[PDB]
């Protein structure tokens, strides 16, 4: 159990001896080093193993995950996600490694600090042209974590307006309804714990009538849609009408 | 029209017609200190040099000079000086010396620590005859040197004679200019001043009713002064020709603001003044603005002060504010505006049906704004706070124009710092290199404001002395690329051919005619970039020269800094260039564009490696460089091409320049210096404070620290 | 820090008025070096007045590129003196205010000096500014300027040039401009607290056995001008290869 003098020994092996003898030290040594809540040893030991073993990220990426040092476990894989290159023991696609990037990220607002998560998914929308619907609700969730409930109704509204088919509008669609309700739920139910203050009270009427709004936008937000896949579409521009 | 009058090299005056001039004789007489018999002291001699030298001179540089040179600031002037004795002409030929010894950047205050009595009634008749009438007692020249006196006061907080008349302006009680609606809002966010303001109050009540008259004057003095602007500036007309007297005390006045609101300790209180007062709206809605001949400098202070008023900065604390507050602080603007719109208007409430994103873009809420009623929109000002009340039964006694811009610009998105910055390009073009606003001639007198930041002993937050230290260092290396461009390119003689062609006549050692130029490659932008990650362009130059000229341009390595010039000369052949004359109008100077070499190129097209000698001893005289070229400016040449139709620029240099390489390095510096503001600067806390001027200044010194 | 070990306590008192409590370490008083006099000189620092010379004061053939003849002449006349009563030239270093000067001086140099045996070239010709961190046991300063004292009012230049000299320090200006101008008064008055006029004694060669202060054993000839101190040189430089050339006869 002497797990300062097993680390020396481990240090001393290092300094002694080539790279090479040291590719037979790091499995045990990082094996040894997992096993301990000593992150900033493990941290420098992972590093080293990263430019003989692309694997090895993985590992250190499920080691910060498991350590809850999320915030460095978004650094790696965003370096990793641009290093197209990468080599992966599951055989995960670019696209899967920054979709567990995103997972991360929006979740955790509050531990994730180093990074432009604003641009990253931007830069994916750019990247991954057909996902762009899931991005958005993905972009707007980390808003909503973020407490900027307003900014992911701004996204919703964006995504509406970028979005081309009816399948990714029925996804927007659905998962802005479900922001909709969950805040004008949340507003009935703070004005009467915290008391009406006249703007509270209009506040959730607002919402409300938003989700009014977006209901009877629906059918012509639909319309307007095929519409942006043809503007030369006749038949609904008589529809267009017809609901007008 | 006569054209503007060129700036004359002010020649300073010989000794021979020092020697003859009247100001000497009386220097001589009364003062001089050389002279062993000196004749008393007469108040009618100030009359009389500021009468018939000062103001008949029309405050002449040359002559206030020549008193200056006969010290007679520190002589006659406050060694005489008495509240009894002050008069107009007295009170103003003190504030010329001062302002004449900053703008010879020498000591001013000095002689006034020799009778620090005087200066508090000094100091008070200057705060009356700021206030004065425009058609009253004081011109608008005479008090334009009042505001520059002040400003120099305001910037001079280092001086405790000073400091101690500036916070008694300056300080909490002065918020009684406030709009009781603003002032009882601001006193409701911070809950502490509330309690303060009404120890104010009630020591107010206890002083004698002079005193606190005078107080009351004192602190409604910034306050009244703008009001007094104001009245200056809407008398400001459109097209007729206007006096160069209302635009320097409008310019000045600016200044003014600025420097109040670029220190801490001022703008923490003023602030919140300047923005009840709506000065930015008047301004920017304002006659002298939209002139673009008398204006512009005024424009360039314009945008530094509305850059300065929305800093990122908690003003209460000194602490700057994160651009998650900065947006969370914007979604409250909007949430209470959404909340303010959808209970009481019903004209809004389409309005307020939009989200935040929607709404809150310049053109948005001039499109929801716009339509409504003017009685409304002052409606919601008033819910705001922003102005008084409107009576129910009265129309706004303030133009719509003023209505539809005071409520755009205070929920208008700001644009980051950060992003403006990475957006600008980092070498300057033809449009900055000559604008003689920003980039100022050896000849340039000092009688005119300058739209430049100012290092001063106190700075705003770690962000703000970056960005002025940042901003000077490049403005002086585009001096320095002037210089090099001026004295290549007259070298070079650019003359029009027959053909109406560039025909060089001559040569320059540090530059050189492009043979070829083309862009090889425009790389995609990063994540989050709008601009491209990298450009590459070649330049082909032919090198038949002096061979020690050669090595010299073979010798260019990877990361110096070169400039792509585009001169289409109008002048014939043989013409003499005239170094009196305007620069670009002789050589026909259109573009210039800064490169950074990547290296030179073999035949087969790659980059030669910068190795150990001995370089590859490359065919005939023919060499081709690889460059790379600012990706900012780049993308803007680009977007002004497809959005305005402008000619491609980089289809028309015909000039290469090199610097020296020991001046050359200043594009890396501008990269450092920006990169610093795009990291967090963790200085030491022990030191952090002293550089920017704050708190005491020996918490860093041994004897305070606790690890000593 | 309080104590200069680098120049005499005559020259320290040209600049120490900006500082608090500049004095001097013990061995500025103990040294030979500090306490001999200039061999040859009256005075260990003297301001020479230098009326302008052919009607001509200071000259601009190029913008800021100014040149003052009078003063250079003079500046060099006054170095072929030292050299010729046995100065080191690698001793005395030649500055001045501007950069067009320093042009001037170097080919006045070249003509008359630049290939002399007997004389040599100086230890440098620069500008002020580029001759900071560095020093030399006797200066010979122009201030070139006769209009204005622009460049030299920023006091800071000032004592950047009072300090360049270890044991010797001589000024070459328009006093009456400069003796007017505040912001230089504490040590200028010191400078004209002595005679304008360059002071020297020609009959004492170098080194010298008189210390600095000493009155003269030998008679000191006052050099009213340029064109007087030119003349001299000539004569004596003349001299010195007569007597020379007879020596070198007489040995044949």
């Amino acid at each position: 159990g002497r797990v300062t003098h097993t680390r020396r020994t481990f240090d001393r092996a290092l300094r002694a001896l080539p790279i090479t003898q040291h590719s037979r030290i790091w499995p045990l040594y990082l094996r040894f080093l997992r096993s301990h809540p000593l992150p900033e040893t493990a941290v420098r030991g992972y590093r080293r193993f990263l430019k003989l073993s692309p694997e090895s990220a993985e590992e250190y990426i499920e080691y910060l995950k498991s350590s809850d040092r999320l915030d460095e476990a978004a650094q790696r894989l965003a370096t990793v996600v641009n290093d197209e290159r990468f080599v992966s023991k599951a055989g995960k696609s670019n696209y899967q490694l920054w979709h567990e990037l995103c997972d991360l990220i929006s979740q955790n607002p509050d531990k994730v600090q180093s990074l432009n998560v604003d641009a990253i998914i931007r830069g994916g929308l750019t990247r991954f042209t057909d996902q762009l619907g899931k991005l958005w609700c993905s972009l707007a969730d980390y808003y909503i974590r973020s407490g900027h409930f307003e900014k992911a109704r701004d996204v919703y509204e964006e995504a509406i307006r970028t979005v081309m088919t009816v399948r990714d509008f029925t996804q927007v669609f659905d998962s802005y309804a479900q922001f909709e309700e969950s805040m004008i739920a949340a507003k009935m139910e703070t004005a009467s714990e915290l008391g009406r203050e006249e703007e509270d009270d209009v506040d959730l009427e607002l919402r409300l009538a938003r989700f009014e709004q977006l209901i009877s936008r629906r059918p012509l937000l639909l319309n307007s849609v095929l519409l942006r896949q043809n503007p030369h579409h006749v038949h609904e521009w008589h529809k267009r009408v017809a609901l007008h | 029209m006569a054209a503007p009058a060129q700036p004359k090299k002010i020649v300073a005056p010989t000794v021979s017609q020092i020697n003859a001039e009247f100001v000497t004789q009386l220097a001589c007489k009364y003062w001089a200190p050389h002279i062993k018999k000196k004749s008393p002291f007469d108040i009618k001699v100030i009359e009389d040099i500021y009468e018939k030298e000062i103001v008949k001179s029309r405050f002449a540089i040359r002559k206030i000079m020549l008193l200056e040179f006969s010290q007679y600031l520190e002589n006659y002037l406050w060694m005489n000086y008495s509240p009894e004795v002050s008069s107009k002409a007295y009170l103003m030929s003190i504030c010329c010396m001062v302002n004449e010894k900053f703008r010879e950047n020498v000591p001013a205050w000095e002689i006034f620590k020799k009778k620090p009595d005087h200066f508090p009634f000094f100091f008070k008749h200057i705060l009356k005859a700021a206030l004065a009438e425009t058609d009253g007692e004081f011109s608008l020249h005479e008090q334009t040197v009042l505001l520059l006196f002040l400003d120099h006061c305001f910037n001079s907080l280092e001086v405790d004679l000073i400091r101690s008349q500036v916070q008694q302006l300056i300080s909490l009680p002065m918020w009684m200019g406030l709009q009781l609606a603003r002032l009882e809002l601001e006193l409701k966010k911070t809950p502490k001043l509330r309690k303060f303001w009404n120890l104010i109050k009630k020591n107010d009540e206890k002083m004698d009713p002079e005193a606190r008259e005078q107080a009351y004057q004192e602190r409604r003095f910034l306050s009244q002064l703008i009001q007094k602007f104001i009245s200056v500036l809407k008398s400001v007309p459109l097209s007729e020709p206007v006096t160069m007297d209302k635009v320097h005390y409008c310019e000045r006045f600016i200044e003014l603001m600025i420097d109040l609101e670029a220190l801490l300790p001022t703008r923490r209180w003023f602030n919140t003044i300047l923005d009840d007062s709506h000065l930015l709206v008047h301004c920017y809605l304002s006659n002298l603005v939209r002139r673009e001949e008398d204006g512009h400098l005024f424009s360039q202070l314009l945008d530094m002060l509305k850059f300065y008023t929305g800093f990122e900065i908690n003003d209460q604390t000194g602490n700057a504010l994160t651009e998650n507050e900065m947006t969370t602080i914007h979604y409250d603007r909007i949430t209470s505006l959404q909340r303010a719109a959808f209970a009481h208007f019903p004209e809004l409430y389409d309005f307020a049906l939009s989200n935040v994103a929607e709404v809150d873009t310049r053109e948005s809420l001039v499109k929801f704004f716009g339509p409504l009623s003017s009685n409304t929109l002052h409606q919601v000002a008033s819910y705001l706070c922003l102005l008084p009340t409107l009576p129910k039964n009265e129309d706004t006694t303030f133009d719509k124009e003023f209505l539809l811009e005071l409520l755009v610009s205070r929920h208008e998105r700001r644009i980051s710092q950060i992003q403006q910055l990475n957006q600008m390009p980092l070498y300057p073009t033809e449009k900055i290199i000559w604008d003689e606003n920003i980039v100022p001639t050896e000849y340039y007198s000092g009688e005119g404001c300058l739209a430049l930041p100012k290092l001063n002993l106190q700075f705003l937050t770690l962000h703000d002395y970056l960005l002025r230290n940042f901003n000077l260092f490049r403005l002086e290396s585009t001096y320095e690329i002037r210089q090099d461009i001026e004295d290549s390119v007259s070298r070079m003689k650019p003359w029009q051919s027959e053909y109406g062609g560039v025909v060089f006549g001559g040569w320059a050692r540090m530059a050189q005619p492009i043979v070829a130029f083309t862009v090889v490659e425009v790389a995609k932008p990063n994540i989050g970039e709008n601009w491209p990650t990298r450009v590459r362009a070649d330049v082909t130059i032919n090198l038949n020269v002096r061979d020690h000229i050669k090595d010299e341009w073979e010798g260019l390595r990877k990361h110096d800094v070169c400039f792509l010039i585009t001169v289409r000369p109008t002048k014939p052949y043989g013409t003499k260039f005239d170094r009196r004359r305007p620069f670009i109008e002789q050589v026909g100077l259109v573009y210039v564009r800064g490169c950074e070499i990547q290296g030179m190129l073999d035949d087969k097209g790659r980059v030669i490696e910068d190795g150990p000698e001995p370089r590859p001893n490359l065919r005939g005289e023919s060499r081709t460089f690889r460059v790379f070229l600012d990706p900012n400016q780049y993308q803007q040449d680009m977007t002004n091409t497809i959005q305005n139709g402008a000619e491609d620029v980089y289809e028309t240099f015909n000039i290469i320049m090199r610097r020296k390489p020991k001046e050359n390095n200043f594009k890396a510096v501008l990269e450092t210096i920006r990169n610093l503001m795009n990291t967090d600067c963790v200085v030491p806390d022990w030191l952090h404070d002293i550089i920017l001027g704050y708190g005491d200044p020996s918490s860093a010194h041994y004897s305070k620290m606790p690890n000593q | 820090l309080d104590a200069q070990g680098r120049a005499r306590a005559s020259l320290c008192n040209l600049y120490n008025w900006r500082y608090k409590n500049l004095g001097n370490l013990p061995h500025v008083q103990l040294l030979p070096e500090f306490s001999t006099a200039n061999a040859g000189l009256l005075y260990d620092f003297q301001l020479i007045n230098v009326e302008d010379f052919q009607g001509v004061g200071e000259s601009e053939p190029n913008p800021y590129f100014y040149q003052n003849l009078g003063e250079a002449e003079y500046v060099v006349a006054l170095f072929m003196y030292m050299c010729l009563l046995g100065y080191p030239a690698d001793k005395i270093s030649i500055l001045t205010t501007y950069n067009g000067q320093k042009h001037l001086i170097r080919d006045i140099i070249n003509r008359r000096c630049g290939n002399n045996p007997l004389i040599g070239r100086p230890n440098k010709v620069t500008t002020v500014d580029r001759f900071q961190g560095q020093q030399n046991d006797y200066i010979l300063l122009s201030l070139v300027r006769t209009r204005a004292v622009g460049h030299l009012r920023d006091v800071r230049r000032l004592v950047v040039a009072m300090s360049r000299a270890r044991l010797g320090l001589y000024i070459f200006a328009r006093v009456s401009l400069f003796q007017n101008c505040f912001e230089l008064t504490p040590a200028f008055s010191q400078l004209t607290a002595r005679p304008l006029h360059l002071h020297i004694i020609p009959t004492e060669p170098f080194p010298t056995t008189r210390k600095n202060g000493e009155r003269p054993s030998h008679e000191v000839q006052i050099i009213k001008n340029m064109p007087q101190m030119a003349n001299f040189v000539y004569n004596m430089y003349m001299h010195l290869i007569q007597t020379t050339h007879h020596y070198h006869q007489t040995l044949l």
